[PDB]
DNA sequence: AGGTAGTCACAGCTGATTGCGCT
DNA sequence: GCGCAATCAGCTGTGACTACCT
């Protein structure tokens, strides 16, 4: 309905509005009028973008000119869709509710694998050969070639765009990517191509992070788009992490390898300007003789130039004019296919990272492998350590950037993990007609003796026999599925094999059946479906996977799938690799970060973010269980988010098994019940 | 604003007074407001009924084991059960009632679909000493029900009730085309869980039609059995359902007389005890057969034996009372003495009848509307 | 010739100290 | 070495028992 705040009139597709929903409103409100940065933390998936719209399109219906180009960046390609279909059944609210239609263009952004017409490009799943084809059907010589129309195999929805979409706008109509790709193959025109032509005249526009992010793009991206402008990450409690993505490379033989294949290939095209041709063919020397060096670890970022400029004596400067040699050069050569190329692409761009950028960052060298440590595998890793280089131009260039999610609980050490000025510290605890959730945290079993997975205590018998009989009588209690999470791998495999050694697992196999997650992505797929299926019916079934595993963000557990949630230990990322303690040594010496307080946050971050994904939707019911002591502490409690710490209260927070499966007991007994609206 | 927050209410300003003594007269109009405050229904929901072929599904897994309800789950599900059979064939003159035990992935009929309420407490207090073992099976106790429920007569309401302790079950094939089945089949399917709620036995409730509950404790429980007592509405009028019952003469056997034959009863034969040798009981118009229990089906000729009473009990849901006109006393001019009760008129209304223009008081309408259903006027 | 501030028991609260835990 | 939770000191409420002046 028309939802008045101090100074303007909001329409909503629901008559029913509720009170988080209405503070969250005001809270927003207040930050556009601030003109300012800020973060905010919502318990729901659903409700927060249809509200987000909402109160975008009342923002720029009443302040046009403050707010010009709005950006929902989001994490993957579902959120994108829903957020698209969510736009699209407000706009139809406000077209059902108002009668007349108004200038309004949205349209959602993606890779060119996503938003292509082709049928020979399609079917093949190479992300890094669609972009390299595309290129070469069509660019600036093709073009030039067809005014005299030669008769070779290219794409030909460019050369009917620039001669007719370039025209007829699209002032009116929100378009998702299988409209833009639908109306591209009715008028013969590239959905990109349109794209980038209507984004200049557009009213909101979506994508992911990655076209924000990486530098590369970024700018091609949005450039001039709008100097005032309100971007958003929705669900980005690990922004920072894939910060870190954004300016890290790692090399290994392979890429060398296909270097070296490729330049060969490279100079026969060229004795078919010179100041890169004999510039490149002595670069892969220096990065090879580390190869041949048997070190541990060799860190020098500022220093690791000056190695350069004194084994083979080059200047720093032509480095920098690495990037624009890749525009200009290679569009030269006609390349014909990207394809054994893009090692030298990420070479070239690792060389100018490390000419420019090296204040915060460090070189990195591993002769360590996965089950074969010491063969042959140097790996090289230009790994970031500052999430403030990767959220600058963000922040520059914009007024109102806001981080929001689903597990936000700390809002004091985001400001300062990145630089940032909060003008909000915000949380938002949703309510319902009954408790939704009942939190709790088991401590010692029946034995007395605590369950805490210390890596000094991985192998101990005892918490092996607690956490196997914590999960068969746990598995009597809560019906139609149960996810849990164990700290790696490795000790999910150490558990599960201790208890199929003694007579616990089969026990447990008679009451729910027991999937395991492993890092195949097909195998995962597959054990999904069938715990899926399984969980449909009464058979029930156990999901067993890791907290720092792509499951554990893949899916969403919706109502009657994983009635409980349970966390073996709390999860801590591995301290070896030397990646995790350069990151902390530079937020020790420059965010003046305690290290014990990192790995907490980090570990409850994780925790939070793979137990929150069994609440999904205000009907929607879950158990959450955390199968550790050390959960008990107040400074992991704390770190919680705050929609979940009022619900756990300080009666359950050290209770042994059998209270734990009585309270289970009572609140799904109790949570069985009808409801209403 | 609140409806609190206004003005206060003064209840005792209903009392008035003008003579210095009139209070009582109004405290009397009080007395008339004290009575009727029935509906004059005792029921006042379902005016009519269908004949219901209702199976009870037990579990027998460890499940049952579970201290919830003292002493035991098993103990109290049976006890609730015996009840819920005696309440039921109380109130459904004409229904089955069948059993079925869920064990060890497999089901097993405890007892045939009959009518007898004696047979089936009987095998329930049997089956109260029973082993748990194993984990229930809903797609056998399902099939078992649906195969012996498809060949009734589609004017009976085929019913199924499921009594779910254990949060698992064992289905040897897929359950949903099962679930379809019975969707095309026409079975009400009804379950009561005990421990939480469960996906398959929500489905199976919403696309069979059926009502899925959940336990809170052994009231809740009951409240739950007493619902399901009552029978589904019927249509007025579905389908040319005829059945062909007896009515057999309780005729007892006197030394007196010269035809006093002993006889032993036909039920009481399969029973494993020694059948009682009575002088007496109750004889099939049809074959002659004695059988000293009501109702109870015929073994020999397929004939149901049913007691006259039992279903003329409800024939006054069929044919309800009118209200009877409320006139003040000053208005009526005729005898103030009462027609049914012979006392005389001096309460400030009385009830006509709108057929025989007889005058009741108020206890004899309210006695008239409420017990005997019958006006007296009328009948002669 | 007849009645209330100390005193005792058993609880509560808040204001500090004060030994215990460490991927 | 720091941080969280266990512990005690001091004050107070509630109810009842007891030793010197109108
Ligand atoms: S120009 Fe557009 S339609 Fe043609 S190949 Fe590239 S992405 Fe596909
Ligand atoms: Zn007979
Ligand atoms: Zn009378
Ligand atoms: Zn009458």
């Amino acid at each position: 309905m028309k939802l008045n705040v101090d100074g303007l009139l909001v329409y909503f597709p629901y008559d029913y509005i509720y009170p988080e929903q209405f503070s969250y409103m005001r809270e927003l409100k207040r930050t556009l009028d601030a003109k300012g940065h800020g973060v905010l933390e919502m318990p729901s998936g659903t409700g927060k973008t249809v509200s987000l719209l909402a109160l975008i399109m009342a923002y720029q219906r009443a302040y046009p000119l403050e707010v010009t180009k709005l950006i929902y960046c989001s994490r993957t390609v579902p959120e994108i869709e829903k957020v698209i279909e969510e736009l699209r059944k407000l706009l139809n609210f406000y077209e059902k509710q108002e009668g007349e239609k108004l200038p309004f263009l949205g349209l959602a952004l993606s890779s060119r694998k996503n938003l292509c017409i082709h049928p020979e490009v399609t079917p093949l799943r190479f992300g890094k050969d669609v972009d390299g084809k595309c290129h070469s059907l069509t660019a600036s010589y093709v073009r030039a070639q067809y005014q005299h129309d030669t008769s070779l195999p290219h794409c030909r929805f460019y050369e009917e765009f620039d001669a007719h979409g370039r025209e007829v706008p699209l002032p009116a109509g929100i378009y998702n990517l299988d409209d833009l790709k639908a109306l591209g193959r009715r008028q013969g025109w590239c959905p990109y191509f349109l794209a980038r032509y209507s984004i200049l005249h557009a009213n909101v526009v979506v994508y992911s992070y990655h076209y924000l992010l990486d530098p590369k793009i970024a700018d091609l991206v949005s450039k001039e788009l709008a100097r005032k402008a309100v971007v958003v990450f929705d669900e980005a409690h690990n922004i920072d992490n894939v910060c870190i993505d954004s300016m890290s490379v790692n090399l290994t033989r392979r890429t060398l390898d296909r270097c070296q294949g490729n330049l060969e290939t490279l100079q026969k095209t060229v004795l078919r300007a010179e100041h890169f041709l004999g510039f490149l063919r002595r670069l892969l020397e220096y990065v090879k003789w580390r190869l041949r060096v048997q070190h541990v670890v060799q860190e020098s970022p500022p220093a690791f130039l000056s190695g350069l400029a004194q084994r083979v004596c080059i200047q720093r400067k032509p480095l920098r004019f690495c990037a624009e040699r890749l525009r200009s050069l290679l569009h030269t050569l006609e390349i014909t296919d990207l394809a054994d190329f893009s090692p030298l692409t990420l070479l070239a761009n690792f060389a100018t990272l490390v000419s420019t950028y090296a204040k915060g960052f460090t070189i990195i060298i591993e002769p360590f492998d996965d089950r074969t440590p010491t063969i042959a595998n140097p790996i090289l890793h230009f790994s970031c350590m500052d999430a403030s280089l990767a959220i600058k131009p963000v922040f520059e260039r914009f007024q109102s950037v806001i981080i929001t999610s689903g597990t936000l609980s700390p809002l004091d050490i985001y400001p300062k993990i990145l630089d940032f000025h909060p003008v909000t510290m915000a949380t938002f605890t949703m309510t319902l007609a009954r408790v939704c959730l009942c939190p709790m945290i088991i401590g010692r079993g029946n034995d007395q003796v605590a369950i805490s997975s210390k890596f000094e205590t991985r192998e101990d018998i005892a918490v092996i026999r607690n956490y196997g009989n914590l999960l068969l009588e746990m598995s009597a209690v809560v019906p139609d599925g149960i996810v849990a999470f164990f700290t790696s791998y490795q000790y999910m495999e150490s558990t599960v094999a201790s208890w199929y050694e003694q007579g616990i697992l089969e026990n447990i196999q008679r009451n729910k059946l027991l999937f395991i997650e492993t890092q195949d992505g097909a195998e995962t797929s597959v054990a999904l479906e069938k715990y899926q299926e399984a969980c449909e019916n009464g058979r029930g079934a156990i999901l067993l996977s890791v907290a720092r595993g792509k499951v554990s963000e893949g899916i969403d557990f919706v109502h009657h799938y994983g009635r409980a949630v349970i966390m073996f230990g709390v999860p801590y990322v591995y301290t070896q690799s030397r990646i995790l303690k350069a990151r902390l040594e530079y937020l020790r010496d420059q965010f003046q970060i305690r290290e014990n307080d990192f790995l907490t946050f980090d570990a409850m971050r994780h925790a939070a973010q793979c137990v929150g994904r069994a609440i999904r939707g205000k009907t929607d019911y879950g158990l959450m269980v955390f199968a550790d002591k050390r959960f008990a502490r107040g400074d992991k409690r704390g770190k919680l988010p705050r929609w979940i710490q009022e619900h756990l209260t300080d009666a359950n927070l050290n209770l042994t098994v059998d209270e734990g499966v009585q309270v289970a007991k009572y609140f799904l007994r109790q949570m069985a019940q009808p409801f209403h609206r | 604003t609140k409806r609190w927050e206004g003005g206060y209410e003064r209840t005792w300003e209903i009392l008035k007074e003008d003579e210095s003594g009139s209070l009582k007269a109004t405290i009397e109009d009080i007395l008339f407001k004290a009575k009727r405050k029935r509906v004059f229904e005792h029921h006042g929901q379902v005016r009519l009924g269908m004949m219901r072929h209702l199976y009870v599904v037990v579990d027998g897994s460890r499940t049952m084991e579970d201290q919830d309800l003292k002493p035991n789950r098993l103990t109290c599900t049976l006890k609730l059960l015996e009840y819920f059979v005696e309440e039921y064939f109380d109130q459904n003159p004409i229904s089955q009632i069948g059993i079925i035990v869920t064990k060890s992935k497999r089901a097993e009929k405890l007892t045939e679909l009959s009518g007898n309420p004696r047979k089936h407490i009987t095998s329930l207090k049997k089956a109260v000493d029973m082993t748990c073992h194993g984990e229930p099976s809903l797609y056998n106790s399902l099939s078992i029900a649906m195969q012996t429920l498809k060949h009734m007569p589609g004017h009976t309401s085929r019913e199924v009730l499921i009594i779910f302790s254990s949060l698992t079950t064992c289905d040897p094939s897929n359950i949903y085309d099962l679930i379809k089945t019975l969707k095309a089949a026409k079975i009400r399917v009804s379950v009561i869980g005990l421990s939480a709620e469960v996906r398959v036995c929500t489905v199976l409730a919403r696309e069979t039609g059926g009502t899925y509950h959940v336990i809170l404790d052994e009231s809740h429980y009951k409240e739950l059995l007493t619902h399901h007592v009552s029978p589904p509405p019927a249509s007025s009028s579905s389908e040319c359902s005829l059945i062909r019952m007896g009515f057999p003469q309780h005729t007892i056997a006197s030394l007196s007389d010269q035809d006093a034959k002993p006889s032993f009863s036909m039920a009481h034969l399969d029973g494993n005890t020694e059948p009682g040798l009575t002088l007496g009981g109750y004889f099939c118009p049809q074959c002659r057969a004695k059988y000293c229990e009501l109702p109870v089906e015929c073994k020999i000729c397929g004939l149901t034996l049913v007691s006259a009473p039992h279903l003329a009990r409800s024939y006054h849901h069929l044919f309800p009372l009118d209200a009877f006109q409320e006139i003040p006393l000053e208005e009526y001019n005729g005898e103030r003495f009462c027609y049914g009760c012979q006392g005389e008129l001096k309460d400030q209304h009385v009830y006509v009848c709108a057929v025989c223009q007889n005058v009741f008081c108020v206890d004899c309408d309210v006695f008239v509307h409420d017990s005997l259903h019958c006006c007296p006027g009328c009948i002669h």
